[PDB]
């Protein structure tokens, strides 16, 4: 019985990193309640996290991640939790509490750029994990994921600019035809430089 | 429930059709000589699969209606005409659905053109150039045809292929099987053969 | 099948005339309308002292007889005398009773020649541990009862018993859609048992 | 699903969103949520599409014969009553969103209203559908007496914009209708034009 | 429940039925005939839900007698079989409790004996031999093993006796007495019941 | 099944697939082609395929006789209303899904009929299983007043997205163009999938199977 | 009723030859009426002579395919030996049983070689019953596949024909044909076909494309 | 669905039971001895859903013979009855049944014969005669009819024979055999199995 | 109870020894746990030719048998001669066959000495219509069957038949918690049934 | 239950209705939903009072201990965190929505809106309880920046009264609190003092 959910998270690999985005919206059913909450979070200097589904569970995820990340930084050996490791760790948690029938009413997206290689990961309610060049959750999967795979079929590799444009265009479509969607959304991006979540951006009327 | 299966594939001016012989009450065979294929014309047959009551009901009612049609028009019915015919009969009893999935195999009374078609249980034809199946073991039977078919089949090979398809398939279904009958409709003559099936 | 695709067995039989008991079972595994295999060994070989049957749940029966084999070999290593058929049956009954009504679908029936004679005990999921002389379990076991009752005789002969078991299970599978494939037969003589034969049902039909 | 209508002196102003949902997916985002029952009588079906559309169209059917027979302009109250019983009879299977608003020669402008199930209110302004629950407070605090047509339009636009922001089952563009002596003034405020009462 | 069985010889059909009705645990009539006289050469075996069986059976009774008297000649067993199948299948969609499982047996001067199996789904089926009721489960195997397409009345009766003895050996219900009749060229013949 | 339609400059360009799915098993690789009734009112549908088909036949008949009585070509709105009221009263029953399009004296038209009787005049609708992806394609690339080839392309990728991004849809792409003057049998317009070459060469041998009884019936 | 545990489709197919062991599967990950991705192999390599295939609830697929490796590693640390095929089979049967009353919604196939290098395929059911087989198809399209394999390999309903032992080339051709054919009638199958071959010279894997729809 | 019965006399208790074990339409065993030798002078009649019957009987037999072994003497019948009642009542909560209907019968040296009754709800009640199972309904009336506080052993046996043949005459189940044993100061005596 | 349970049946009795049929029944409406009455006559004087019996449901039995009485008197007028027992059973069974599965709970026995002699048929709610020599229905029917089966004899003398009926009814009500009240005896002798007596169980206990 | 709190410049302004229902019955009409959590931290409860006020007592206990051990008045974000965990459904049978708001030296007034289920989000203003739905639109229309204590109080009372009129779960009087650095100002609005609005 998920109380308050988010709509969807979009994210596509590109040459140089991975760009993902989501919108500020807290829905108590058809009620649009919270209209400024961030549903994406900077894991570390190399990894972000996108979140859909329930929000409180996302806050608890932020709790545990922001504790483990600091736990690693304190050791100060040089090793960092690579995005692949974060994805693998999310899967096992999803099991560890689904195996005993108390799941996390969420659909999690990991996007990372480690050792010069991009990486995008999908995690859901039930701990279904995989890697894919472009990902979409909820009605995002039915709406924007088709467009992303359509474009990515012809062009294998995208630059930052074109991939970002793809992102806002699909987000515009989602705002058009999805009931639980808000007019305004962040966009996040990782390069070798660092994770740079940016903007309370919006689908300016077109 | 009762179980069973039917199938038909086209060919070089020759169509094949087959159905099993098991009649069992949901776990237990009653006899091995139950009728599922029925002659609707000189060169037109229909094979039924589903509840035995609806099988023997639709068959008799189709005999009725088609005989009336034959006497009225005075001409042997077209295969497509019969197809649309049965497409209706299941539909009037819409909210009484006759639990059966008929199939049709036949030729042109003017050209002997190959023809097969199937129906959904309320009537939605799949006019197919290659094959149709129905009953319980539909998926296995699809699997067999999807490889074993080939274009432009001479009648002997058509018979061998349908034999192999149904014998491979029904062997893998618990509720269906126990004997396989086969009919071959060619331009001139009809061959009906019985097959050494695992009688278990 | 959201989480349930348990394999299973059916139409097992046995009887215990003077020369020892015989186990004969089919090997058709069905998962609804779909036979999963053809030669699943529905005669669990616990050890060359005992034999076991499988029905209702293939995984359940398989593991539970496996674990009883563990316990039996442990009993041998400790006591250094062979366990009794009665002891094995009762041990399995206790082991299965706990987990009562948890979905266990065991329908097995133990056989063997122990030092007091040749014995045969039925053990089911719900704790029925009954002795007997002519037993058969499975969905198609009713026909086996019929034919075996018409063929059983405590003074029956070896080849006579072989034909009895073969013909009985053949009638059973001929009437049961859930029973088929090749039939497996096992003979339990004085300590140490032999395998008679395991032939296919179609060959049997051609024979008849 | 945030239909709303306001009565003023000598005319009425209506207002509704354009979003038909199938749960969490929008089938149509430019839905013409305003049905003109007659030359000067509108309504706003809301609650589910088919049972409302058909009833509204049937009410257009009726009252047309009835206005030709009387050979006089149809009275707003007459439309209200007709489309009242038409709902009430089938109050056990139908949903509905009647907020009938229109002008008559005799009694200025009216907004009769009732949710599904049938009853009668001639109130000052009518709100119905999903977003009405959210817009109650704004409308109640804002509505005054004697407000003219232009501020009626602005008030309607503001209320619908608030509903647009808070509701998730209503959206799209704001369709408006100003019924008065001369005729209807249907306009479509969209995009920038719709009231922007920002969040802070 | 109950138990019915039919065996067809080269030139005859042999039927047998149990003779006990139940309420919950009791057997009010130990001398109950569940088997009806359709016409001069046609016998009907009925079983199923209490009440419906007798009503439907006698409905067919009046129909077939009316047919004979309207036409003078005799209805063929296959014709009455199909007629019962229709009168049963039609009522399926408008009579929820109408459970009647049937074994219609009889002889025809042309095609010899004919035995018809009839599930309450009204799915008619020819059979060299068949049976209804629970005991059919235990017995159909025995009936299969010792059957040949050609069997004189003596071996048929002995096979039937073997069947009944198997019931009394294994079946959990109590069926002490069975009525037996045989149909041949010379009408039906009553045979002494099987007491124990 | 995934069907969509648009109203380009001078007509409608319906799109449909040909993957019939009996359950999770392909019923037809070339499903009974989804275009339909008498000229300039072609429609395509989905849902309980049988009832879509037979409803289309019924309305086709009832409207063709109407037109014959009139002596004037039928109107889209006429079929729209008929479909309304029939997909109505059998409410809470099977019904169907429909995309109705045509070009009468009033130019092109396009309504989207729903099971209970929900209809609406739209420049573009998508129905079926992959309707979501098709709508995404449209909302991404639809601009008003497309040209004929432009509209044909747009529908081509609209159907293709549903084909490659759905489970219950995908086969030959079908296009249905109706204009004030012309009408096309694009059956089918383009096929993305070809059956892989059979590396096996089984060539079923004669005498493979034993035969019990061989009964022959000469006819001619 | 129907569980909250989504079905992820897929199809697994394996034939044991005289010295090789085919393991092949479709690579499409799906739920309901949407495809998650197109490059999810369902075949995983365990030892230089054993390869697993798993299909079903893809989460359980992952958990199993990465719990088994732990058992292999610790058995190596405790026994100084890479466990043989039968060891893997018994292990898998028990571990599947271990969740008897909340089972892994999975179908699993083991392909590998025995001590003598003969082909070996072990087929399982969700709870843990297993039996040695010459070949089996498991998963969504298993119904469409397995009987065709039975005809071609076991020569059922084949009469008056020699039992030609299966060569590597013929096996590969047969697997490719059956999978390209299954892509036609089963919807869950498509977007690729990964094939793992286990030989005494190790494991080489091949992939081909199918109907991308 | 099984059948027990006990009769108390001047200095003896005569009890009897069926020997049929069936799980379906078919009976698997026609010699099921379901009477457990509590001690040299006490018998335990156990009926109910099978599996738990044997286990509960074995538990009681275990612990009673344990008492006798640890304590030199042997339990009085009242002690055994109350002990079984307490076990069943206490365990009625956790292991949701044992679902066994009991008749504990025994005779001691100086307090005379006794016969105790138990339903699966663990209700202990001494009584001169009682029964269990569906058959008990057809029988308790006869027991009332032809019983007296004083009855000779042979008269009790023939009364039991009357009761059992009534069962076979009227009950719907098949009970072709009936174990019977008698308890007095000379241990426990097997008696002629009642067969047909 | 929302007014509709009416009974579940208590301890009827009827058999047909060679001096006509005698019937017996008690009188104890069991509104759930509380007795509605101790003096509910259950033998129904349909006519001076034929006797019914109330059991299973009070109102349904009474109403339908009264309707039967109307019908049979109509028959006797139209045909000018008395209706046979079998015909009355047929009429009741046909009348009650409709309203199948609507809650009817009849358990009547039609008793009479028509031209074929003794007549006894069991007619119930669900359509059973069977003749026989021995019958009883109701909750205590089992105890009644016991005592009856051990008392019955077609050649039994009349007064001993009365004793048998009294003993059976008394034992059945003694065991049943739901049967009780005063016993009623009706003898259907040669043409015209004859009331025997209506004695009380309390006095019977002294007599026994 | 229409708790709603607004942050002003220099502190926050709380506010809540006084009504407790047990069905169509008013269990209490003077319910004091403002709860003293600390010297300068309050909270507002909503729904299932028992499973709230128990949380309120437990959290105020923990805050008191934390305050006496840190030796400095607690941050608002601190008390924001001791609901978030145990309202993250550590009990999960806690249907409860609490908006906590107070004042600290460090960041002045703060308003948090811990909803049903366990979120913890800061807002400039927050609304809670059943009647919230009827005033979301009004408060989104009316709230602005830079409001002072007087106008913040008038805003709070207006919104609460607007909820009061419509929702059946809002009756009685209006309670208020003005948290600031100087101190606390509780006040209760009754009778004529509730802002009225002209009826239709």
């Amino acid at each position: 019985n998920p109380m308050v959910t988010g709509t969807s998270v979009l994210g596509v690999k590109f040459e140089g990193g991975v760009v993902i985005a989501a919108d500020m919206l807290g829905s108590y059913g058809s009620l649009a309640r919270f209209r400024n909450i961030s549903r994406i979070m900077r894991v570390n200097n190399s990894t972000m996290l996108g979140a859909s589904g329930d929000y409180a569970d996302f806050q608890y995820l932020k709790q545990v991640l922001g504790q483990m990340v600091i736990d690693e930084e304190l050791l100060g050996d040089g090793h960092s939790y690579s995005p692949r490791a974060i994805h693998s760790w999310l899967t096992r948690a999803m099991y560890s509490r689904r195996s005993k029938m108390n799941p996390l009413w969420n659909t999690m997206v990991i996007g990372g750029y480690a050792d010069g290689e991009s990486f995008l990961g999908y995690v859901d309610m039930l701990g279904v994990a995989y890697e894919a060049p472009s990902l979409a959750t909820g009605y995002g999967a039915y709406l924007a994921q088709p467009l992303l795979r359509e474009v990515l079929e012809k062009q294998p590799v995208l630059s930052q600019t074109e991939a970002r444009d793809l992102v806002e265009r699909c987000m515009r479509v989602l705002y058009y035809r999805d009931a639980r969607s808000y007019n305004r959304f962040q966009i996040a991006t990782v390069t070798e430089k660092g994770v740079e979540i940016e903007g309370p951006l919006s689908t300016e009327t077109n | 429930y009762n179980g069973g299966a039917v199938m038909a594939m086209k060919g070089k001016n020759c169509v094949a059709i087959a159905a099993d012989r098991r009649f069992g009450i949901q776990a237990q065979m009653v006899t091995t000589d139950f009728q599922k294929i029925f002659p609707m014309g000189d060169r037109l047959y229909i094979g039924l699969a589903g509840l035995a009551t609806d099988v023997q009901t639709v068959a008799q009612r189709l005999k009725f209606r088609l005989n009336l049609y034959e006497l009225k028009e005075g001409r042997q019915i077209k295969p497509y005409t019969l197809m649309s015919m049965v497409a209706n009969l299941l539909y009037e009893k819409r909210f009484g659905p006759y639990y059966t999935e008929p199939v049709i195999a036949g030729l042109d009374p003017k050209t002997f053109k190959p023809f097969i078609c199937s129906l959904d249980l309320i009537g939605c034809p799949m006019v197919t150039d290659d094959f149709v199946v129905s009953g319980t073991c539909a998926e296995q039977m699809y699997g067999m045809c999807e490889s074993l078919w080939e274009p432009n089949m001479d009648p002997d090979h058509l018979f061998e292929t349908i034999s192999q398809a149904m014998l491979n398939a029904v062997d893998r279904d618990a509720v269906s099987g126990m004997g396989v009958i086969v009919h071959i409709i060619e331009k001139d003559k009809i061959t009906t053969r019985t097959l050494k099936a695992r009688m278990d | 099948e959201p989480g349930i695709e348990m394999l299973h067995g059916t139409t097992t039989l046995a009887f215990k005339f003077r020369h020892g008991v015989i186990v004969a079972a089919d090997s058709r595994a069905t998962a609804g309308a779909y036979i999963a295999s053809q030669t699943v060994k529905k005669v669990i070989e616990i050890n060359p002292y005992l034999l076991g049957t499988m029905a209702g749940g293939a995984a359940d029966c398989s593991f539970w007889e496996r674990l009883l084999a563990r316990q039996c070999r442990i009993y041998e290593l400790r006591n250094k005398e062979r366990i009794s058929v009665a002891a094995a049956s009762k041990l399995l009954a206790n082991m299965v009773y706990q987990y009562k009504g948890m979905g266990l679908s065991m329908g097995t029936m133990i056989c063997g020649w122990d030092k007091r004679g040749p014995g045969l005990y039925y053990v089911d999921s719900e704790g029925n541990r009954i002795s007997g002389a002519t037993f058969s379990v499975g969905s198609g076991s009713v026909y086996a009862y019929g034919v075996m009752d018409r063929g059983y005789s405590y003074d029956l002969e070896v080849e006579q018993a072989y034909d009895l078991a073969r013909r009985a299970i053949y009638q059973a599978t001929y009437r049961d859609a859930y029973s088929g494939g090749a039939v497996n037969l096992y003979h339990v003589r004085e300590d140490g048992w032999i395998r008679v034969s395991s032939d296919n049902v179609a060959d049997l039909h051609e024979k008849y | 699903t945030t239909i709303m209508a306001v009565q003023f002196d000598g005319g009425v102003v209506l207002g509704a969103d354009s979003r038909t949902t199938t749960g969490s997916y929008i089938a149509n985002r430019v839905t013409d949520k305003l049905t003109p029952i007659h030359d000067r009588i509108f309504c706003c079906r809301s609650g589910s599409a088919a049972d409302t559309q058909a009833v509204a169209d049937a009410v257009t059917y009726q009252l047309g014969f009835h206005s030709i027979e009387l050979n006089e302009p149809p009275l707003v109250h007459t439309a209200a009553s007709l489309f009242k019983e038409m709902c009430y009879r089938y109050r056990e299977d139908l949903m509905a969103g009647i907020i009938i608003a229109g002008w008559d020669p005799q009694e200025g402008g009216q907004v009769y209203s009732v949710p599904m199930g049938g009853m009668m209110v001639r109130q000052s302004f009518a709100i119905g559908g999903s977003g009405s629950s959210y817009i109650y407070g704004y409308v109640d605090a804002t509505y005054r007496e004697g407000m003219t047509k232009e501020e009626c339009l602005q008030f309607t636009a503001n209320a619908l914009a608030l509903a647009m922001e808070r509701d998730g089952s209503s959206g799209g563009v704001i369709r408006l209708a100003a019924i008065a002596e001369s005729g209807v003034e249907r306009q479509v405020l969209l995009g920038d034009q719709i009231p922007k009462f920002a969040v802070a | 429940m109950e138990y019915l069985i039919g065996i067809q010889g080269p030139d005859y059909v042999l039927v047998a039925s149990d003779r006990v009705a139940a309420s919950n645990i009791v057997q009010m009539k130990d001398d109950h005939d569940k088997m009806f006289k359709m016409s001069e050469k046609i016998l009907l075996l009925c079983v199923g839900e209490a009440g419906d069986t007798v009503q439907f059976a006698e409905y067919i009774q009046k129909n077939v007698q009316l047919y004979k008297m309207r036409n003078g000649y005799e209805l063929s067993p296959t014709a009455a079989a199909n007629f019962t199948r229709r009168n049963l299948a039609d009522c399926l969609r408008s009579r929820t409790p109408y459970h009647v499982n049937l074994l219609l047996a009889g002889y025809d001067e042309h095609e010899g004996p004919a035995l018809y199996y009839m599930d309450y789904l009204a799915a008619l089926a020819k059979a060299p031999f068949a049976a209804h009721g629970y005991g059919a489960f235990l017995t159909l195997s025995i009936l299969d093993r010792y059957y040949t397409p050609t069997i004189s009345r003596e071996r048929a009766v002995e096979l039937l006796r073997k069947c009944l003895e198997e019931l009394q050996k294994r079946f959990i219900l109590n069926l002490p007495t069975f009525s037996v009749r045989i149909i041949d060229k010379n009408g039906i013949h009553d045979l002494d019941n099987i007491s124990f | 099944t995934t069907i969509a339609g648009v109203v380009y400059k001078d007509g409608i360009v319906l799109g449909a697939d040909t993957r019939a799915t009996e359950g999770m098993v392909v019923a037809d690789k070339n499903c009974s082609k989804i275009h339909f009734i008498s000229p300039n009112i072609y429609c395509c549908g989905a849902g309980t395929a049988a009832d879509t088909d037979m409803t289309t036949q019924l309305i086709s008949s009832n409207l063709e006789l109407h037109s014959l009585s009139t002596g004037r070509l039928p109107r889209v709105v006429t079929a729209n209303r008929m479909l309304k009221q029939m997909l109505f009263r059998y409410q809470g029953y099977i019904g169907a899904a429909l995309v109705l399009g045509g070009v009468d004296v009033t130019g092109p038209h396009l309504y989207s009929i729903y099971p209970h009787g929900s209809t609406d005049k739209l420049p573009y609708v998508t129905m079926g299983s992959g309707s979501l992806a098709a709508m995404a394609v449209f909302e991404d690339k639809f601009r008003p007043d497309m040209e004929e080839e432009e509209a044909k392309n747009l529908v081509s990728e609209a159907i293709a997205a549903g084909i490659f991004n759905d489970l219950g849809s995908g086969s030959n792409i079908d296009l249905c163009v109706i204009s004030k003057n012309k009408l096309d049998f694009l059956r089918p317009y383009t096929v993305p999938n070809k059956k892989g070459t059979r590396l096996g060469r089984y060539r079923c041998e004669k005498g493979t199977t034993a035969v019990l009884t061989e009964k022959i019936t000469p006819l001619e | 009723r129907f569980s909250p545990y989504v079905f992820n489709g897929g199809t697994i197919l394996a034939i044991a030859g005289e010295d090789f062991a085919i393991v092949a599967s479709d690579t499409r990950l799906s739920e309901g009426f949407s495809i998650h991705t197109r490059d999810s192999p369902k075949c995983y390599k365990l030892t230089d002579k054993t390869v697993i295939g798993c299909s079903g609830f893809h989460g359980d697929c992952l958990t199993l395919t990465k719990i088994i490796e732990a058992r292999l590693k610790m058995y190596k640390h405790s026994n100084n030996k890479a466990m043989t095929t039968g060891a893997i089979a018994a292990m898998l049967s028990t571990i599947l049983y271990s969740r008897r009353f909340f089972p892994y919604y999975v179908y699993n196939i083991i392909g590998g070689l025995d001590e003598e290098g003969k082909g070996a395929v072990y087929s399982f059911d969700p709870v843990g019953s297993y039996q040695r087989d010459s070949f089996k198809a498991g998963g969504s399209a298993s119904a469409m596949l397995q009987p065709l394999l039975d005809n071609q390999v076991g020569f059922k309903n084949m009469q008056n024909v020699e039992h030609v032992p299966l060569s590597l080339d013929r096996a590969m051709r047969l697997v490719k044909d059956v999978f390209i054919s299954a892509a036609e009638r089963d919807v869950y199958t498509g977007d690729a076909l990964r094939i793992c071959i286990v030989t005494k010279e190790g494991i080489r894997e091949e992939t081909v494309s199918l109907r991308k729809d």
